[PDB]
RNA sequence: UGACUGCUCCCUAGCAUGCUACUACCG
RNA sequence: GCGGUAGUAGCAUGCUAGGGAGCAG
C-alpha cells in the first residue's frame, strides 16, 4: 500500500492541488482540486483495501499448509515406529515350538489362550502370602501346566533379590508380600 | 441364550481369538482371523490374505492393535491373587500403582472458620475427602469381576420385553454416516494401548484420511478385530474408601463405533420431553420442565426410586447383547443382514469380552460393561428400561385373577399370557395396548441407571404394577445381586419432588410470582470441593477465580432452604469471591504502580447474576 | 516433504514434476528453472493444478491463487492472487533463500534426456550434488529405457541350451549378452513366482544362465529393474594429505614379495583416497593383500563393481592372509562362499556394491573403476565410512553399459570422478611392474595410451601375428555376422596345429555362436572378461564399428593372451602404427 | 522472578545472549541491551516470533500482539514495539530506578575473560558485579576445558604406556597436573567406571 | 499412567448479519 | 434536497474456531 500504481497519480494530484491552493486561482481551479483529490481517494478505494485482504488470505493459506506438512511428517514417523516395533518384537517368537504345534491343528488354527501355555520359556508366578506359596512353589523346582519348571530368582514389591533360604513361617512378616517368582522350562 | 448355558461345560482355555501363521515378504506373522464367542459360537474371518508383499498403513493399524502378537511374544503368567483367567505378561516385572492424597487449601479453611463455621454440633460437616490408596489396589479392584456369573436369561419373556423396549425407542432416528461428518470433542485425550506410546488421539485422527477411515469402517463390517484395553485408577473426591477405575478403549474401536452410532447417539441427546433425559439442562428452568413431564396423568401419584448394586460389574451377557441389538435396530436400509451381525460381533469382542491389561499383564474380562467406549451411557439406560418392564410384567402375571375387580386388567392379563407363552411372533396391536397402559400407570424418567418413577398407588397396592418387591425378586433372579431395601426411597407426597435424583435434592420454591422446582446439592460436597484440590489447580485463590464462580453457580438454590447454614454456605462463597478479587487488584497494584480502571466485574459478588440462571428464558 | 534444495542448500517444499527424479528446488532457483524449460509442473504439499471440477489447465503462471485452492481464469473468484509474481514462485520459506547464478547447467542436466556424448560431458561438468543428481537421473532413464522391450514368453521347451521362445506384441527384442540378464518370473494362478536368472543368446534361443530350472509352458522373461533410491552421501569425501599417519600403524616387519607397493602404502597412510594407474594385470590382485600384512591393524575393505570381477580380491585372501579375519556377504547371486556370510564386523570385508551393509572401517580397496560411475562409488561411500581408501584400475578400459550412447562415442577421461582425477588432478600412483606380458604390448601401450610409463618387461617370444585383411560387415537385429571372417577362421588357423587351444574373441557373440558350429571352441564376450583369460587367445574383429573400433576396446584385448594371440587389425582404426609379422591371406 | 542485580526491584528478564543470564529490571535491562551485542533476552517465555515457522531472534525485531509474540516479517497489523520509551516490555514495568552507569556491566558481561583488562574490569566493579564476574570466570573455564577431544585409549601396552587417541579434529589439551582426567567406559550403550588419571 | 457421553461459566479470534455515526461519487 | 454506491469507525446479535475451569452418571 506504498508502491501501488495509483500512488504516483495521487502524489502528482495532491502536488498540483497544493500548488494551486498556494496560487489561489479561479473557483473552477478550486473545484478541480476538490474533484481530482476526490478521485485520488477514489483510486485508493480498492488499492489500500484489497491487497490488505489478499495478504490475509495468503498468510492463512501458508500457515494451513505449514500445519499440513507437520502432520504429514508425523505420519511417517508413526509408521516407522510401529513397523520397527513389529519387526523387533516378532523375533521373540521362538519359531521351533510354535511352528511344530500349529502343524498339529486341523488347518493351522489354534486358540490364542494356549500359545503362551506351551511355547513360553519363562514362567512368572505371583503369590499373595506364605500359605499360598506353600502349595505351588514348593522346593527349588515345581510343576505346573503339564511341564517341569525350576526356580531361578525370587523378588518382592521393592524389587530386590531375596534368597529362598529366608522364606519361612516366622520370617514371612518381615517382607513386602507380593512375591514374584520367575522360572524356566526344564528338559 | 442356549449357547450361554451350553458353554459352561467346556474348558476355559479354548475361547478367545483364533490365530494362524501368515507370511508377508517372506516373514512369518501371527494374526487373529476369527474368534470363539461364548454366545455367538464360532465366527470365521473373511478378508485375510495368506500372502502379501508390503503393507501400507491400515494393515499396520489393525495388526498392532491385536492381542495375538503381544500375547505370543510374552511370558506365561500364573497369578494367584485373583480367580480371573490370566493370559500372559508383557514386561519383566509387574507395575504397582498408588493414588496420592489431596492437597490442603488452608487459606479457605481459615476464612471459613473466621465466619463462625465448623462448630461442634452444627448441621453441615465435612464428609467428602480425597481418599488415598495403597499399592496393589488396581488388581484388587479388578478382582470384583468375580461377581458376574454366566446367567441364562428367560427367553420367551425377553422376546417380548425387547418389543416393548423397542416401542419405547421409537421417535429417534439413526443410521450410518460418512466419515467426513463425524463430530469429536476434546481431541487431545488418551487413546488405548499400545497406541498411547506415540501420541494422543489427535495424531491418529490427523494422520488418517477420509478414504482411509472409510476403508477401516467398511472393513470391520465384514471382519473381526479383537483389541486390548487399559485400566487406570481415577483421582476424584468421594465418600467411600473403595477405589474407582476407568478403562480406556483402543483407538480402532472408537474410530468405528463413532461412525456407526453417531446419528442415533446425537438424535437422542437433542429431544426434550421423553422417557430418556440424557442432554436436558438442569439450568434455565429445566428441572421444573422435567418434573412436570413426569407427572403426566397419574391418578394417585407416589414416587419410587431404585438403585442396582454393582451396576457395571454384575451385568449379564445376554442383557448387554439385547442392549446393543436394540440400539442397532434403526439400520433398516444402510446395511445388509450379515453386516449388522458382523458389527454386533465386533462390538461384543471389543467392549464385552476384551483382554483387560490391569496392571502390567493381560487378563480376560468375563463380562460386564467397560465404561470407556461411546455407548455406555445409553446401553445402561436401555438396560434400566428393560429391567423395569420385565419387573412390571412379572408383577402383573403373578396375581390371583379371581380377585381382580376390573374387567379390563383381567382381560389384559389373559392376553398377556396368550402373547407370552402361546404365540410365536409379535402382535403389534397387543404390544401397543400394553405400552399405552404402561405409560398411563407407570410413567418413567430414566438416566444412565438412575431412575425416578411416578406410579399409580391404588393399583400397585393390589399388585397390578410392580411396587418394590417385584423389583427385588427380578434383580435377585436375573442379575445375581440383592437390592436391599435400604437404598430405595419412597415419597408419599408430591408437593416436594423426588427425594434424590442424580445427587440433587429437589425443593419447591416461590420465585417471581409462581412456584418452581430447583435442585440443590449436598452442602458437604460443595465445601469439600472448595477445601480440597489437586496442586496448583487452585492450592490458592488468586490464580484461579473461575473455580469459585462455577461452584457458587451450582450452589445458589441453597439460599431458599429453611435451614439456616445452607444459605450461609452461599453467602460465604460470595464473600470469599469478593475478597479474592479485591486482593488480586491490590496485589497487582502495589507491585505495579497502576491497576484496574474499568472492571464491570462487580456483578460477580452479588446474587443478581447467579439468580438469572434459574429463570425460564433462553 | 520438506528438505534442502539442490543448488542453495536452502530449506523449501517444492518439486519440479517434469524431471524424472523430482528434486527439491529452492524458491529463487525453482523460478529460475521453471521459466526457461518445458517444466510447467511444480509440486508441493499439494500439486499446483486447477483442481476445479472438470478442468485440466496444468501450468504455473496459468493459475491464480484464490481461496484455499488454486484456479485459472476460467474458475478464479474475483479475490485472487498470481502465483508467479516478483520473479519468484510462491512456496514455503519465502524469506530464506539465496538462489544460484548457476542455472544453465541445471537446465542442461534436466533438459538433456541422456541421448548423446554431450550428456555425460555435462554429467561430469557440474557440481557434486549436481553430478550425483545426474547419475541418479541416468539410472532412472536407463531403467525406463531397458524396460521398453517385450516379455520373453516361452510356450514350449525343446531341450536345454535353447528354447522355443516368443515375446509380447509390438515391443522390440532387446540385444544379446550379459548386460541383458533376464530374471523373469512365472504365474501359478494369481501372481509371479520363481523361474531363475538367465541371459538369452541366438542358437532356438541359447540361455547362458548361471542358475538352473525346468522351464515349462508360458514361462516369460523380462529385464527386471528395481527402485533406485536417491543418493545421500557424496561420492567421495574431500581429501587432505595428513601431516602424520593417524589411525594407521606403521609396522616394522614386512614381506617383500611386493617391492613396488610398500612405497605406495606409506604415502596412502597419509592421504584419504589413492588410485594406482595400473596397466592390465600389473599384479593388481596383490596390492590390498600386501597391505593386509604390511598394516595388519586396520579394517581393510575389499570391493569391486561386479560379483564376478571380485574374483581377484576374493582368491588370494585365503591363500596368503589368515582365514578368520575375512567375511563376504552373498545375497539370496551364486558367488564365492569360502568366507563367512552375514558377518558385518570383520577385519577384512569382501563384497559388491549390490549387497553390502553400512559399516565403518579404516582402509578401503576398490577394483574395476573403468566400468564404474559416480553412482557406484557414491553407494559405497554412503555405505562405509573409513580413514583411508585405495582404488585399483584405470580409465583406459571398457566402460559401463552406456546403452544410451547412440551418437559419437564417449571419451576416456570423461567416465567418472576417478578417471578424470587420474588425468587432471594427477596420477596418485603409476606402475611398470607388470610381470604378466612381454615387451610387445608393454611398449605398445606405453606409446599408445598409457603415458609411456612402462619398461621392457621380458622375452618377446614372437608368437603374436598381425594380418592385412579387408572383411565385410552384415547386421541382423542388434548383432553382426561376418562370414568372410568366419570361414577364414579355419583358413587362418591353417599353418600350425596349436592355435585352437585358445578362446574366441568377438564383439557380437553371434559370430562366435555360428563359428562354434564349425569348431566348438569356447565363446568369449569382450565387455565383461577382465581377469578371466587363457595363455593363448584368438581375437577375430568381426566388425569395423566404434563399438569395437574405439581407442581402448582392443587395448586390453591384445594383452589377453600371454605371448601369442591373433592381432588382425583389419579395421582401419589403429592398424597402421604397430610392427608385427604378416603373411598373405591364403 | 527476583530482584535485579543493579536496582533490587522485582523483574522477570534474563539476558539471553549473556553468559549466566542475570536478573535485570526493565530500565537497567534496556541500558544493558542498547549498548552491546545483547540481542537476546529471556522471560517466563523466550522472545522469538511464535507465529508458525518463524526465523527471527533479535529482541527489537519482535512486536507484541495477542497471547503471541510476532516479528516484522510475520506480525499482523496490530503491532506493539517491545522496545519502546527507553524500557523493554516486561513484568513490573513501573517499579524501576535504573542507572546510566552501566558501562561497567556492559563491558564485564560481554567480557570474554581473555585479556588482563578483563580481570582488571573484574577488579573494578560493584560487589554484585564481582559475584557475577566470578561466576562468569568459572563458566568460561568450564566452557574452555571441554574444547578438546576425548582421549580414546584404543590399545594397551605395559604399564605407564597405552595407545591413546582422540575424537575427530579437536586440538591438543594441556598435559600438566592442572586437569584431573576422568574417563568412563561403555559396555555397548552407557558410560561407566574408568576412573581418574593424569596424563604425561 | 489419565476413558465415553451431557449440560454450564469465562477469555480471545474469525465470519456473517443487522444497526449506527463520518468524509467522498452519482441522479 | 432525496435516493443509491464504495471507503474508516463505534454498537449489538448469532454462528464457528481455540484455550482454561466446575458438577452429574
Ligand atoms: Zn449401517
Ligand atoms: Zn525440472
Ligand atoms: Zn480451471
Ligand atoms: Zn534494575
Ligand atoms: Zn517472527
Amino acid at each position: 500500500f506504498s508502491s501501488l500504481p495509483s500512488y504516483a497519480a495521487f502524489a502528482t494530484a495532491q502536488e498540483a492541488y497544493e500548488q494551486a491552493v498556494a496560487n489561489g486561482d479561479s473557483e473552477v481551479v478550486l473545484k478541480k482540486l476538490k474533484k481530482s483529490l476526490n478521485v485520488a481517494k477514489s483510486e485508493f478505494d480498492r488499492d489500500a483495501a484489497m491487497q490488505r485482504k489478499l495478504e490475509k488470505m495468503a498468510d492463512q493459506a501458508m500457515t494451513q499448509m505449514y500445519k499440513q506438512a507437520r502432520s504429514e511428517d508425523k505420519r511417517a514417523k508413526v509408521t516407522s515406529a510401529m513397523q520397527t516395533m513389529l519387526f523387533t518384537m516378532l523375533r521373540k517368537l521362538d519359531n521351533d515350538a510354535l511352528n511344530n504345534i500349529i502343524n498339529n491343528a486341523r488347518d493351522g488354527c489354534v486358540p490364542l489362550n494356549i500359545i503362551p501355555l506351551t511355547t513360553a520359556a519363562k514362567l512368572m508366578v505371583v503369590i499373595p502370602d506364605y500359605n499360598t506359596y506353600k502349595n505351588t512353589c514348593d522346593g527349588t523346582t515345581f510343576t505346573y501346566a503339564s511341564a517341569l519348571w525350576e526356580i531361578q530368582q525370587v523378588v518382592d514389591a521393592d524389587s530386590k533379590i531375596v534368597q529362598l533360604s529366608e522364606i519361612s513361617m516366622d520370617n514371612s512378616p518381615n517382607l513386602a508380600w507380593p512375591l514374584i517368582v520367575t522360572a524356566l522350562r526344564a528338559n | 441364550n442356549f449357547n450361554v448355558l451350553f458353554s459352561t461345560v467346556f474348558p476355559p482355555t479354548s475361547f478367545g481369538p483364533l490365530v494362524r501363521k501368515i507370511f508377508v515378504d517372506g516373514v512369518p506373522f501371527v494374526v487373529s482371523t476369527g474368534y470363539h464367542f461364548r454366545e455367538l459360537g464360532v465366527v470365521h474371518n473373511q478378508d485375510v490374505n495368506l500372502h502379501s508383499s508390503r503393507l501400507s498403513f491400515k494393515e499396520l493399524l489393525v495388526y498392532a492393535a491385536d492381542p495375538a502378537m503381544h500375547a505370543a511374544s510374552g511370558n506365561l503368567l500364573l497369578d494367584k491373587r485373583t480367580t480371573c483367567f490370566s493370559v500372559a505378561a508383557l514386561t519383566n516385572n509387574v507395575a504397582f500403582q498408588t493414588v496420592k492424597p489431596g492437597n490442603f487449601n488452608k487459606d479457605f479453611y481459615d476464612f471459613a472458620v473466621s465466619k463462625g463455621f465448623f462448630k461442634e454440633g452444627s448441621s453441615v460437616e465435612l464428609k467428602h475427602f480425597f481418599f488415598a490408596q495403597d499399592g496393589n489396589a488396581a488388581i484388587s479392584d479388578y478382582d470384583y469381576y468375580r461377581y458376574n456369573l454366566p446367567t441364562m436369561c428367560d427367553i420367551r419373556q425377553l422376546l417380548f420385553v425387547v418389543e416393548v423396549v423397542d416401542k419405547y425407542f421409537d421417535c429417534y432416528d439413526g443410521g450410518c454416516i460418512n466419515a467426513n461428518q463425524v463430530i469429536v470433542n476434546n481431541l487431545d485425550k488418551s487413546a488405548g494401548f499400545p497406541f498411547n506410546k506415540w501420541g494422543k488421539a489427535r495424531l491418529y485422527y490427523d494422520s488418517m484420511s477420509y478414504e482411509d477411515q472409510d476403508a477401516l469402517f467398511a472393513y470391520t463390517k465384514r471382519n473381526v478385530i479383537p483389541t486390548i484395553t487399559q485400566m487406570n485408577l481415577k483421582y476424584a473426591i468421594s465418600a467411600k474408601n473403595r477405589a474407582r477405575t476407568v478403562a480406556g478403549v483402543s483407538i480402532c474401536s472408537t474410530m468405528t463405533n463413532r461412525q456407526f452410532h453417531q446419528k442415533l447417539l446425537k438424535s437422542i441427546a437433542a429431544t426434550r420431553g421423553a422417557t430418556v433425559v440424557i442432554g436436558t439442562s438442569k439450568f434455565y428452568g429445566g428441572w421444573h420442565n422435567m418434573l412436570k413431564t413426569v407427572y403426566s396423568d397419574v391418578e394417585n401419584p407416589h414416587l419410587m426410586g431404585w438403585d442396582y448394586p454393582k451396576c457395571d460389574r454384575a451385568m449379564p451377557n445376554m442383557l448387554r447383547i439385547m442392549a446393543s441389538l436394540v440400539l442397532a435396530r434403526k439400520h433398516t436400509t444402510c446395511c445388509s443382514l450379515s453386516h449388522r451381525f458382523y458389527r454386533l460381533a465386533n462390538e461384543c469382542a471389543q467392549v464385552l469380552s476384551e483382554m483387560v491389561m490391569c496392571g502390567g499383564s493381560l487378563y480376560v474380562k468375563p463380562g460386564g460393561t467397560s465404561s470407556g467406549d461411546a455407548t455406555t451411557a445409553y446401553a445402561n439406560s436401555v438396560f434400566n428400561i428393560c429391567q423395569a418392564v420385565t419387573a412390571n410384567v412379572n408383577a402383573l402375571l403373578s396375581t390371583d385373577g379371581n380377585k381382580i375387580a376390573d374387567k379390563y386388567v383381567r382381560n389384559l392379563q389373559h392376553r398377556l399370557y396368550e402373547c407370552l407363552y402361546r404365540n410365536r411372533d409379535v402382535d403389534t396391536d397387543f404390544v401397543n395396548e400394553f405400552y399405552a397402559y404402561l405409560r398411563k400407570h407407570f410413567s418413567m424418567m430414566i438416566l444412565s441407571d438412575d431412575a425416578v418413577v411416578c406410579f399409580n398407588s391404588t393399583y400397585a397396592s393390589q399388585g397390578l404394577v410392580a411396587s418394590i418387591k417385584n423389583f427385588k425378586s427380578v434383580l435377585y433372579y436375573q442379575n445375581n445381586v440383592f437390592m436391599s431395601e435400604a437404598k430405595c426411597w419412597t415419597e408419599t407426597d408430591l408437593t416436594k419432588g423426588p427425594h434424590e435424583f442424580c445427587s440433587q435434592h429437589t425443593m419447591l420454591v416461590k420465585q417471581g410470582d409462581d412456584y418452581v422446582y430447583l435442585p440443590y446439592p449436598d452442602p458437604s460436597r460443595i465445601l469439600g470441593a472448595g477445601c480440597f484440590v489437586d496442586d496448583i489447580v487452585k492450592t490458592d485463590g488468586t490464580l484461579m477465580i473461575e473455580r469459585f464462580v462455577s461452584l457458587a453457580i451450582d450452589a445458589y438454590p441453597l439460599t431458599k432452604h429453611p435451614n439456616q447454614e445452607y444459605a450461609d454456605v452461599f453467602h460465604l462463597y460470595l464473600q470469599y469471591i469478593r475478597k479474592l478479587h479485591d486482593e488480586l487488584t491490590g496485589h497487582m497494584l502495589d507491585m505495579y504502580s497502576v491497576m484496574l480502571t474499568n472492571d464491570n466485574t462487580s456483578r460477580y459478588w452479588e446474587p443478581e447474576f447467579y439468580e438469572a440462571m434459574y429463570t425460564p428464558h433462553t | 516433504a520438506v528438505g534442502a534444495c539442490v543448488l542453495c542448500n536452502s530449506q523449501t517444499s517444492l518439486r519440479c514434476g517434469a524431471c524424472i527424479r523430482r528434486p527439491f528446488l529452492c524458491c529463487k532457483c525453482c523460478y529460475d528453472h521453471v521459466i526457461s524449460t518445458s517444466h510447467k509442473l511444480v509440486l508441493s504439499v499439494n500439486p499446483y493444478v486447477c483442481n476445479a471440477p472438470g478442468c485440466d489447465v496444468t501450468d504455473v503462471t496459468q493459475l491464480y491463487l484464490g481461496g484455499m485452492s488454486y484456479y485459472c481464469k476460467s474458475h478464479k473468484p474475483p479475490i485472487s492472487f498470481p502465483l508467479c509474481a516478483n520473479g519468484q514462485v510462491f512456496g514455503l520459506y519465502k524469506n530464506t533463500c539465496v538462489g544460484s547464478d548457476n542455472v544453465t547447467d541445471f537446465n542442461a542436466i534436466a533438459t538433456c534426456d541422456w541421448t548423446n556424448a554431450g550428456d555425460y560431458i555435462l554429467a561430469n561438468t557440474c557440481t557434486e550434488r549436481l553430478k550425483l543428481f545426474a547419475a541418479e537421473t541416468l539410472k532412472a532413464t536407463e531403467e525406463t529405457f531397458k524396460l521398453s522391450y517385450g516379455i520373453a514368453t516361452v510356450r514350449e521347451v525343446l531341450s536345454d541350451r535353447e528354447l522355443h521362445l516368443s515375446w509380447e506384441v509390438g515391443k522390440p527384442r532387446p540385444p544379446l549378452n550379459r548386460n541383458y540378464v533376464f530374471t523373469g518370473y512365472r504365474v501359478t494362478k494369481n501372481s509371479k513366482v520363481q523361474i531363475g536368472e538367465y541371459t538369452f543368446e541366438k542358437g532356438a534361443v541359447v540361455y547362458r544362465g548361471t542358475t538352473t530350472y525346468k522351464l515349462n509352458v508360458g514361462d516369460y522373461f523380462v529385464l527386471t529393474s528395481h527402485t533406485v533410491m536417491p543418493l545421500s552421501a557424496p561420492t567421495l569425501v574431500p581429501q587432505e594429505h595428513y601431516v602424520r599417519i593417524t589411525g594407521l600403524y606403521p609396522t616394522l616387519n614386512i614381506s617383500d614379495e611386493f617391492s613396488s607397493n610398500v612405497a605406495n602404502y606409506q604415502k596412502v597412510g597419509m592421504q584419504k583416497y589413492s588410485t594406482l594407474q595400473g596397466p592390465p594385470g600389473t599384479g593388481k590382485s596383490h596390492f590390498a593383500i600386501g597391505l593386509a600384512l604390511y598394516y595388519p591393524s586396520a579394517r581393510i575393505v575389499y570391493t569391486a563393481c561386479s560379483h564376478a570381477a571380485v574374483d581377484a580380491l576374493c582368491e588370494k585372501a585365503l591363500k596368503y592372509l589368515p582365514i578368520d579375519k575375512c567375511s563376504r556377504i552373498i545375497p539370496a547371486v551364486e558367488c564365492f562362499d569360502k568366507f563367512k556370510v552375514n558377518s558385518t564386523l570383520e577385519q577384512y570385508v569382501f563384497c559388491t556394491v549390490n549387497a553390502l551393509p553400512e559399516t565403518t572401517a579404516d582402509i578401503v580397496v576398490f577394483d574395476e573403476i573403468s566400468m564404474a560411475t559416480n553412482y557406484d562409488l557414491s553407494v559405497v561411500n554412503a555405505r562405509l565410512r573409513a580413514k583411508h581408501y585405495v582404488y585399483i584400475g584405470d580409465p583406459a578400459q571398457l566402460p559401463a553399459p552406456r546403452t544410451l550412447l547412440t551418437k559419437g562415442t564417449l571419451e576416456p577421461e570423461y567416465f567418472n570422478s576417478v578417471c578424470r582425477l587420474m588425468k587432471t588432478i594427477g596420477p596418485d600412483m603409476f606402475l611398470g611392474t607388470c610381470r604378466r606380458c612381454p615387451a610387445e604390448i608393454v611398449d605398445t601401450v606405453s606409446a599408445l595410451v598409457y603415458d609411456n610409463k612402462l619398461k621392457a618387461h621380458k622375452d618377446k617370444s614372437a608368437q603374436c601375428f598381425k594380418m592385412f585383411y579387408k572383411g565385410v560387415i552384415t547386421h541382423d537385429v542388434s548383432s553382426a555376422i561376418n562370414r568372410p571372417q568366419i570361414g577364414v577362421v579355419r583358413e587362418f588357423l591353417t599353418r600350425n596345429p596349436a592355435w585352437r587351444k585358445a578362446v574366441f574373441i568377438s564383439p557380437y557373440n553371434s559370430q562366435n555362436a555360428v563359428a562354434s558350429k564349425i569348431l566348438g571352441l569356447p565363446t568369449q564376450t569382450v565387455d565383461s572378461s577382465q581377469g578371466s583369460e587363457y595363455d593363448y587367445v584368438i581375437f577375430t574383429q568381426t566388425t569395423e564399428t566404434a563399438h569395437s573400433c574405439n581407442v581402448n576396446r582392443f587395448n586390453v584385448a591384445i594383452t589377453r593372451a600371454k605371448v601369442g594371440i591373433l592381432c588382425i587389425m583389419s579395421d582401419r582404426d589403429l592398424y597402421d602404427k604397430l610392427q608385427f609379422t604378416s603373411l598373405e591371406i591364403p
